[PDB]
C-alpha cells in the first residue's frame, strides 16, 4: 500500500 | 453516559478476562492498586516551566539514556506496594485491560470496564503514560524528564533499540521476549503470528506501508481511527473486532504480538495486556502510539478531527501521581499536548 | 499569462539549447514538425467505448507485446516526414525541450518555450503520450490499444524488460544505450553518474526508497511535486534547479542518465532531451512517470492535489493526432484519466 | 540507507 506493491507479501 | 472509573483503590477485583491460560500464568492477576484511603482529587493542568521532549529510542543522548535507566532502576527498587513502583505501574494496565473494574459508578455494577478495543484506547494510554513519565522524573529529581519513544515508523527506528537488550543488569531488560525476534531486531508492524522470513529491506517497506494504512487508508475518520463508540451499559468489545480503531488493531497489536515470548503460556510479557507492563519497552512502544495520534491530527485531511461526543469527552480514569495522590482525569483534557507540557522530538 | 505553444508549423527554429556537443551530435537538431496545410483545432474529449489499460512491461500478455511491437514497427516503417513517424514523434521532444519554439503568441518573441524543469513537466508529457498512444493504435487498427509502462516502483519491474533487448530485428531495440547498464538490467533510480557497486537486492531497496522520497517525503504539495510556477515572460529553468519537482529531478532524471550511452557525444539517446525519443523505452519509462501523477493523488495525503492556478490550467501545446490533424491541448483537460479514456493495470 |  502507499507507493509500494504488496510489500508485506511473504510470497512475493 | 460516559465510562467512569470508580474509586479503584476501594472497588477492584482480580483480573480474569482476556487471559487464556490463567492456570500457568507467569504474572499475577491480583492487579488492584494499593488501598491507602486517599481522596480522589480533580486533575489540574501542569505548571511545568519547560516542555518534556520525548526522544527517539535509537537516537538518545548519554544523559537521556542514563536518566531513563536510572529512573526505571529506581522504580524497580521500590517495594511493589508503592503505587509508583515498577510492579504497580505494570498492574495499572492489567486492572484496566483485564477486568479489574466495573461500571458501578455509572449504575452498571454488572459490567466490566474495558479501555481497549474502543475510542477509549488513545486517551487512556495518553494519561497512563503522562503520570508514568512524571513519576519516573520524580524518582530521580529531574523535573524535565521525558520518555523515549520507539520510532518504528522510521527505518532507523524499526530495529528494537539496543538500550533494551543485554541481561538483567540492564534495568530496561526483560527475559520474557521472543528470543528469535530480538535476534531479528527489526519489528514486523504487519505481524500476524507467523514469521514472514523476508529480507530486512522488504520488512522496512512493509512497515512504511502499514503506517500509511493505519494513519491514512483506514484511519479516515474519528470512528475508524480512535475506535468504536463505547459508553456506560456497553459490554467489552472483543479483541480483533472490526470496530477497533486502525492503529490499535494494526501496528499496535502487531508490535505486542511480535515482542511477546511465544514459549510462555499467554505469550508474556508483551503478548497479553495483563503482563505487557512488566516489559519496559511496553511504555516506549506506547509512547510512539501516543505520537501516532499527534501525527494523525497534524495530517490536515478531511475527517482527521478530534472527538466531540460528550460521552467520550467526559469519560474518566483514576491514577496515582508522583505524590501518591489519587487523580481523576478526563478524555477531554488530554487532547492538547501543549497543556500537558510534553511533546516529541521529531527526526 | 500562460505559456502557449505557437503555430508550431509556422514558427519553429532548429534546436540549439541544452545540447553540450552540437558538433558531434548523432541525432538531428532539425526538430521542427511537418507542415501539412492543416489548421489548428481545439481538443475534443474522446468517445472511446472502452478504457485503454496500460500494462506493466514485465508482465505483458502475448497479444499486448505483439501489438506494441507491431505498432512500433509500423511507426518505424513510415517515412520520417509523416507526423506519425518514429522520427517525427521523437522530434516532438526535441522541439519542446531544446528551444524549437518561442513565447511569441504570449508577446515574448525572444524567449524560448521550455516544458521541462517546471510545473509544465507532467501535463506536457501526459499529452505527448496520449497522442503517441492513439497514433500507435491507429497504425495497427487496434481501437483499444494501450502502451506498456516500466513499473520500476515494483521489484519485478525494475529490470529493464527483455522486450526492449536483442538486436535491430527487434523494433523496440536501440543501440544507443549504456551497454554495461543493459547488462546489469536493474535500473538505479538514484543514479547520479557513478555506478553503485552494490548487490541487486540492495539496489531494489534503494529504488523503493527513491520512489518513497519522490512521492511522499519530497512531493509534499503541488509546488514540490509538479515543479515551480513558470509563465509567459519567464526564462528557461536550468536542469538541476532547486525548483524542479521531485519526480522530474529524481527518479525521472536518474532513468534517463542510466539508460543513455556514455560513449556518445551527448549521451544519446536517453541521456539528452533532444535524442531521448529515438529510444522506444523513453515513452514506456514516461508512461510510468505519468502513472506517478495518478499514484501521487491516490495517496490522498495532505497537499496531494492538482494545480488550480489559471496560468497553469490555460497553458497549451500543439500536437499532430492520428488523423494528421493539428490539435491544441490545455493542461486543465488532462487531469482526469477517465475523460482521456486510459488508465493503468494495477496489482 | 540502502543507496549507500
Ligand atoms: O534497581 C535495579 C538496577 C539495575 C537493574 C535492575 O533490574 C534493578
Ligand atoms: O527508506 C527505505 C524504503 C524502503 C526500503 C528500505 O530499506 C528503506
Ligand atoms: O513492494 C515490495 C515487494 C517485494 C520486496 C520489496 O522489498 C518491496
Ligand atoms: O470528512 C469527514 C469525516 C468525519 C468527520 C469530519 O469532520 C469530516
Ligand atoms: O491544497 C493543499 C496544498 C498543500 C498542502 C495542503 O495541506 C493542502
Ligand atoms: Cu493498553
Ligand atoms: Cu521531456
Amino acid at each position: 500500500d502507499g507507493v509500494f506493491t504488496t510489500p508485506c507479501d511473504p510470497e512475493y | 453516559a460516559p465510562i467512569t472509573a470508580p474509586d479503584i483503590t476501594s472497588i477492584c477485583k482480580d483480573a480474569s478476562s482476556g487471559i487464556g491460560n490463567q492456570e500457568g500464568a507467569i504474572r499475577t492477576r491480583k492487579c488492584c492498586p494499593p488501598s491507602l484511603g486517599k481522596k480522589i482529587k480533580d486533575f489540574q493542568f501542569p505548571n511545568d516551566k519547560k516542555v518534556r521532549m520525548r526522544w527517539p529510542a535509537h537516537k538518545g543522548t548519554k544523559k537521556q539514556v542514563d536518566d531513563y535507566r536510572r529512573a526505571i532502576a529506581a522504580m524497580r527498587a521500590l517495594p511493589d506496594d508503592d503505587p509508583r513502583s515498577f510492579v504497580s505501574q505494570a498492574k495499572i494496565h492489567c486492572a484496566y485491560c483485564n477486568g479489574g473494574y466495573t461500571q458501578v459508578d455509572s449504575g452498571f455494577p454488572d459490567i466490566d470496564i474495558q479501555i481497549h478495543n474502543s475510542w477509549l484506547f488513545f486517551p487512556f494510554h495518553r494519561w497512563y503514560l503522562y503520570f508514568y513519565e512524571r513519576i519516573l522524573g520524580s524518582l530521580i529529581d529531574e523535573p524535565n524528564f521525558a520518555l523515549p519513544y520507539w520510532k518504528w515508523d522510521e527505518p532507523k527506528g524499526m530495529p528494537i533499540s539496543n538500550i533494551f537488550l543485554g541481561d538483567a543488569s540492564n534495568p530496561l531488560y526483560d527475559q520474557y521476549r521472543d528470543a528469535n525476534h530480538i535476534e531479528d531486531r527489526i519489528v514486523d508492524l504487519d505481524y500476524d503470528g507467523k514469521d514472514k522470513d523476508i529480507p530486512d529491506q522488504q520488512q522496512v517497506a512493509c512497515n512504511l506501508s502499514t503506517v500509511y494504512r493505519d494513519l491514512v487508508r483506514n484511519g479516515v475518520d474519528p470512528t475508524s481511527f480512535f475506535g468504536g463508540k463505547y459508553v456506560a451499559g456497553d459490554s467489552p468489545v472483543a479483541n480483533g473486532d472490526p470496530s477497533v480503531g486502525s492503529v490499535e488493531a494494526g501496528s499496535h497489536t502487531a508490535v505486542h504480538r511480535w515482542v511477546g515470548d511465544p514459549t510462555q503460556p499467554n505469550n508474556e510479557d508483551m503478548g497479553n495486556f495483563y503482563s505487557a507492563g512488566y516489559d519496559p519497552v511496553f511504555y516506549i512502544h506506547h509512547a510512539n502510539v501516543d505520537r501516532m495520534w499527534k501525527l494523525w491530527k497534524e495530517l490536515r485531511l478531511p475527517g482527521h478531527v478530534d472527538i466531540t461526543d460528550p460521552d467520550w469527552l467526559n469519560a474518566s480514569y483514576v491514577f496515582y501521581d508522583e505524590n501518591k495522590d489519587l487523580v481523576r482525569v478526563y478524555n477531554k483534557d488530554c487532547v492538547n499536548l501543549d497543556k500537558l507540557k510534553y511533546n516529541f522530538i521529531e527526526n
